[PDB]
């Protein structure tokens, strides 16, 4: 709540429960190769519940 | 066939298999499990 951001993105997708672990800058599997890459130099946050 | 295998030998006897004269492509043993934990140290997995 201290930082000021120039443009905010939130991509909102539903998976499964491995798959949340598959998701972070420099990961693979059948989904973060193929479905939803985040970009190495990722500056952000990721939520799962 | 060390993947497809049934009887993975315990721990106290870790069965070592060599492996070859020939030409590895880890998208089988990608798709032969669900993995649980792909920690590489001296090589990274996706230029394997
Ligand atoms: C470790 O597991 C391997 C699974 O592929 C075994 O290889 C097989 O071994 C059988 C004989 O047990 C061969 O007939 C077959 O062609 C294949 O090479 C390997 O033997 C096993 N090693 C130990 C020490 O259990
Ligand atoms: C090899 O794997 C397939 C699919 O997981 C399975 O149906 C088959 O029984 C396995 N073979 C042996 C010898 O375990």
């Amino acid at each position: 709540n201290d930082l000021c951001f120039t443009n905010v993105y939130a991509d909102s997708f539903v998976i499964k429960g491995n798959e949340v672990s598959q998701i972070a800058p420099g990961q693979t599997g059948n989904i973060a190769d193929y479905n939803y890459k985040l970009p190495d130099d990722f500056t952000g946050c990721v939520i799962a519940w | 066939e060390v993947f497809n295998a049934t009887r993975f030998a315990s721990v106290y006897a870790w069965n070592r298999t060599r492996i070859s004269n020939c030409v590895a492509d880890y998208s089988v043993l990608y798709n032969f499990a669900p993995f649980f934990a792909f920690k590489c140290y001296g090589v990274s997995p996706t230029k394997l």
